[PDB]
């Protein structure tokens, strides 16, 4: 005869039950609603206070960024530094070479 | 209109559901897929053979 | 914290996209690198040539074998057997030997033994269609 | 055309007529018999990982795609417009560093362009600059460059916009000098270079905030902003046709870096 | 080729009941010695080289060349005399038989495949009357495909879902470089 | 819009005018180039030496007696060298050329 | 044919199951976390991205939770978390050696303290380090009161923080 109608897409973004023993924790976790909401809007997700970061994830940011950013004065201070001892280094071996 | 790909629509084994390699391979894929959802006789079977490819892939053959 | 916006113009610039559509027009022939239009309307040539999804006269070269340098011509369409003799006599001045050329009838192609590349495609260029 | 007719002068194409194609497939020699076998096969680098990798963006297919439309100047050439048409692909890993513009050919080439690459040569800029191109350079970093060239995904992705993070300090002088037209460095020595450029490249350098495209031109990109149009931290709900942004003070401190 | 994953298995040298012993006196009787009772050269061990493992061969092999091939199904059920295009599928009648009978009068061939624009949208009536067509049958805007383009001896196509074939082929025609994958949102993706 | 911390209205804090973008020797209109692929080829400028405005007297006298060899018969000064062709690289070390002459003239 | 639920929980399906599943809401959280305690051992590195030694590269990098081997008779006192370690080791430390397996026993010490809180004397077996741990608490009742059970490591310790809170709750 005829066939079932072929594979549709699915009802929108499912949230899993958290009291389902067998979900993989890569779809039920904190940035996994968030994916959710970013396949279904805010149409069918939550309140969008998942999108922005933690207080707490904001100051480990800052340390993230303190212990992973400098300040483009610092480097430039640092490569004066560079130059000059690099310059000096030089003035000392042709002297020694001329020596 | 690229909804879903035939890479899904095939009714069969969860175990080889379109990674096709060689029977090793084949192996390889059973173990790190489901091999927490055997009973005991199919995990020492699983390892069993395992190791024997990973000793048939580099050990003896007409090509070396 | 949350506020709803309407500004999502940026977002339609941010968009790519994938449905190539064909060149604006540049106002002189060559292009400025040189590209071309196919002209209008088509040569009354029974060799008949397609262009590329990307627009362009459709030559290749081919590399295989180690010294094997061969090339052809991929979307040939008509009575191409008189695309290959036109191709040997281009040639015949060209290296003086008869072409070494194949066909493909049921794929449609003309391929030509050697890189005969860039003046294979002036002489599609200069047939216009 | 005699195929389609010649076709019809068979009966009706069937399953039992589908022949695979004559050099399909070599013949699948069972290692045996009387010809083939008897025997059966027996017989009787230091730093290269930390090498940079640019992509080298041929400007002669720049204007290859000038010419073929496949990005039009009446907006600025960014890195989305560099990868959004498919003209010139860029590869996130390997541990590379991003889009910078070619150096052979610029015979032949009308257009007006703003072109933000990582680095090009002083050739490539006096190249720009011909025709009056606006030449800039930043960085691209590794997590900010793959979130910006496939812009499609991460506007999709659900967390907030990423602010891209200034360069490395062996990056940072290529950056803090104007000499390259870069993006980080004294937006006035930039006219002493120019000029002097123009001097090196024998080019009349026209009044270019008197064309009619200088406010287009005019788009110098803000530091730490990946989307040209867009606001740092913001979400892009691609759904709603909407955008999400954050209001909240520390918030907006660490989203003003 | 493209889903059949078969399950045909066997045993090893170490998988069927048995073995871990010299099976009999290796020197005393005349016979042969082994290394086993449970080795695959006696009369119950194993099928030493046998299908192992329930294996798959799925191929997702060049799909714009596979549209310019199912267009190619279909212009040869084109020129064949078979590609019967029909304005709409509605039915007249609703017995099987007016549809046996009015396609022994068309002449159409000894097998049918008609196929509409919605599955939603296919009218009742035709698809009643098919569910008795033991030899024909109707399908769905995305069946059309290679097996089914030889299934009938020929296909009867709606007219708008003709279209919509063709603007499928038409965005199978000349598809760019992909560098994202186009089951998400594009510049003009539907 | 939105302005970094470290913006280039804090980075470049002096200059906030657009017009130092590009704001701002060798004559234009006097001289004549050529390039032309001869593979190999050999790019060459050529100007009017006697027409020569823009050099001193003694400067285009020194011009005229060490560039002799270069001064044509029809009283032209050209110059030509090698490296590649095109815009920035094949014509001005062409006009640099003419204007180290005209350096190396004066002094 | 495959079992359906997995075997990795298959204790954890059990906890869920019968009568044994009828046991305090409270219970199941205290045998539900898992927090660590600090180690032994295991000195905890600086935090979580540092540069490459000899690659300079700014990698992620964690520390590895060393197993405590703890020995039965070790439970039957208030020991430290401390204990010994089964492993192996090299001759002189030198990996291009014949290795062989080795072990590290603690130096325990039989003490006594005077709770006020259970207001008696108990005399068993301590580290030093046990008796620092107790002197930086100030007192064996606010190490009892102070440290978590899964931080005590101890069935007797444990023991006798039940009795500390079921006395001061009652
Ligand atoms: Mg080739
Ligand atoms: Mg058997």
């Amino acid at each position: 005869y005829r066939a079932r109608p072929p594979p549709r897409r699915r009802p929108g973004p499912r949230w899993p039950d958290p009291e389902d023993l067998l979900t993989p924790r890569w779809q039920l976790g904190p940035r996994y609603a968030a994916k959710q909401f970013a396949r279904y809007g805010a149409a069918s997700g939550v309140v969008p206070g998942s999108l922005w970061p933690s207080p707490e994830q904001l100051r480990e940011l800052e340390a993230e960024e303190r212990e992973w950013y400098p300040s483009l004065a610092t480097m430039q201070e640092s490569l004066r530094v560079k130059q000059l001892a690099e310059e000096q280094k030089r003035r000392e071996r042709e002297q020694h070479i001329a020596e | 209109n690229f909804e879903k790909h035939p890479k899904e629509l095939i009714r069969g084994p969860i175990w080889l559901r379109g990674w096709k390699g060689n029977e090793l391979q084949r192996c390889i894929r059973k173990r790190k897929m489901v091999g927490s959802r055997m009973f005991a006789d199919d995990l020492h079977n699983l390892n069993k053979r395992i190791r024997y490819l990973y000793k048939h892939f580099n050990r003896h053959g007409k090509f070396r | 914290f949350v506020e709803s916006v309407d500004e999502y113009q940026f977002v339609e610039r941010l968009l790519p996209a994938t449905r190539i559509p064909d060149p604006p027009k540049h106002e002189h022939y060559p292009t400025p690198s040189g590209w071309q239009p196919p002209r209008d309307p088509p040569p009354n040539l029974p060799y008949f040539v397609r262009r590329s999804r990307m627009h362009n006269i459709p030559v290749y070269k081919d590399i295989t074998h180690g010294n094997r340098q061969m090339t052809v011509i991929r979307k040939v369409e008509g009575d191409i057997w008189a695309l290959q003799k036109d191709v040997e006599d281009f040639l015949s001045p060209l290296l003086g030997k008869t072409p070494v050329t194949q066909v493909n009838e049921v794929t449609g192609t003309l391929r030509i033994k050697g890189y005969f590349d860039q003046e294979l495609k002036a002489w599609l260029l200069e047939k216009g269609f | 055309a005699r195929a389609l007719d010649l076709l019809r002068g068979l009966p009706r194409v069937s399953l039992a007529n589908l022949k695979p194609n004559p050099g399909s497939k070599k013949p699948e020699r069972r290692p045996r018999g009387r010809r083939r076998g008897r025997k059966c096969g027996r017989g009787h680098n230091e730093g290269h990982s930390f090498r940079r990798q640019y992509k080298p963006l041929s400007l002669n297919r720049l204007q290859y795609l000038i010419d073929l439309g496949r990005v039009d100047p009446s907006q600025p050439i960014d890195l989305t417009q560099l990868v959004n048409g498919r003209g010139v692909t860029i590869q996130p890993l390997k541990r590379d560093y991003g889009v910078q513009l070619v150096e052979e050919g610029a015979d032949t080439f009308t257009a007006k362009v703003n072109i933000e690459v990582q680095l090009a040569s002083e050739l490539a800029i006096a190249a720009i600059e011909k025709n009056g191109g606006v030449v800039t350079t930043a960085f691209y970093d590794p997590r900010s460059l793959d979130i910006v060239c496939k812009p499609v995904p991460f506007f999709l992705r659900g967390q907030p916009i990423p602010k891209r993070m200034l360069p490395p300090e062996e990056l940072v002088p290529y950056y803090t000098d104007a000499k390259n037209r870069g993006y980080l460095a004294d937006p006035a020595k930039f006219p002493e270079a120019r000029l002097e450029l123009a001097r090196k490249y024998g080019y009349i350098l026209p009044d270019i905030t008197k064309d009619e495209l200088f406010k287009m031109l005019c788009t110098r990109k803000d530091p730490r902003q990946i989307f040209f149009g867009l606001a740092p931290g913001w979400v892009v709900n691609m759904a709603d046709k909407k955008i999400l942004k954050p209001t909240d003070e520390n918030l907006l401190k660490y989203y003003t870096s | 080729n493209f889903k059949r994953i078969s399950y045909a298995k066997t045993k090893t040298r170490a998988e069927v009941r048995g073995g871990g012993r010299k099976p009999w006196p290796q020197k005393g009787t005349g016979r042969a010695r082994h290394g086993s009772i449970r080795s695959p050269l006696w009369r119950g061990g194993g099928v030493a080289h046998g299908p192992r493992g329930p294996t798959s061969y799925y191929y997702m092999l060049p799909m714009k060349v596979r549209a310019l091939g199912l267009k190619v199904a279909l212009t040869v059920k084109l020129a064949q005399d078979d590609l019967h295009i029909m304005d709409s599928l509605e039915l007249p009648t609703g017995d099987p038989q007016y549809l046996t009978e009015l396609a022994h009068y068309r002449r159409w061939g000894d097998s049918v495949l008609l196929v509409d624009l919605t599955h939603e949208e296919m009218p009742q009536s035709i698809v009643e009357a098919t569910s008795r067509l033991k030899t024909f049958n109707l399908i769905p805007a995305v069946g059309l495909n290679v097996h089914s383009m030889l299934k009938h001896q020929t296909l009867v196509l709606t007219l708008p879902t003709v279209a919509f074939l063709e603007d499928k082929l038409l965005w199978q025609d000349s598809r760019y470089r992909p560098l994202y994958p186009f089951s998400l949102p594009y510049s003009d993706f539907p | 819009e939105f302005k970094s911390i470290y913006s280039l209205d804090k980075l470049y804090p002096e200059s906030q005018g657009s017009d130092t973008a590009w704001r701002v020797d060798i004559p234009l209109d006097r001289l004549t180039i050529s390039y032309c692929r001869s593979v190999n080829s050999k790019a060459e400028v050529r100007f009017h030496l006697a027409t020569a405005e823009w050099i001193a007297e003694p400067v285009r006298q020194k011009i005229a007696i060490t560039h002799k060899n270069k001064i044509n018969r029809l009283g032209e000064l050209i110059l030509t060298s090698e490296s590649s062709r095109y815009q920035f690289r094949n014509l001005a070390d062409c006009l640099q050329k003419i204007r180290d002459m005209i350096t190396e003239a004066s002094q | 044919p495959l079992h359906k639920y997995p075997v990795w929980l298959w204790k954890r399906l059990q906890l869920r199951e019968g009568i044994c599943s009828r046991l305090p809401g409270h219970y199941l959280r205290s045998l539900e976390e898992e927090r660590t305690p600090t180690p032994v051992h295991y000195r905890p590195h600086g935090a979580k991205f540092k540069i490459n030694p000899k690659n300079g590269q700014r990698e992620r990098v964690e520390d590895v939770p060393i197993p405590i081997y703890f020995p039965p008779e070790s439970q039957r006192g208030l020991w430290g978390g401390e204990g010994w370690i089964l492993g192996q080791i090299y001759a002189n430390n030198d990996k291009l050696s014949k290795r062989l397996k080795k072990v590290w026993k603690p130096q325990l010490f039989e003490r006594e303290f005077y709770s006020e809180i259970l207001d008696k004397k108990f005399t068993v077996t301590v580290t030093m380090r046990t008796l620092d741990l107790i002197d930086e608490a100030y007192g064996l009742d606010f190490y009892i009161l102070k440290t978590p059970k899964e931080d005590l490591c101890s069935k007797f310790g444990m023991d006798l923080k039940r009795g500390m809170l079921l006395r001061l709750a009652r």
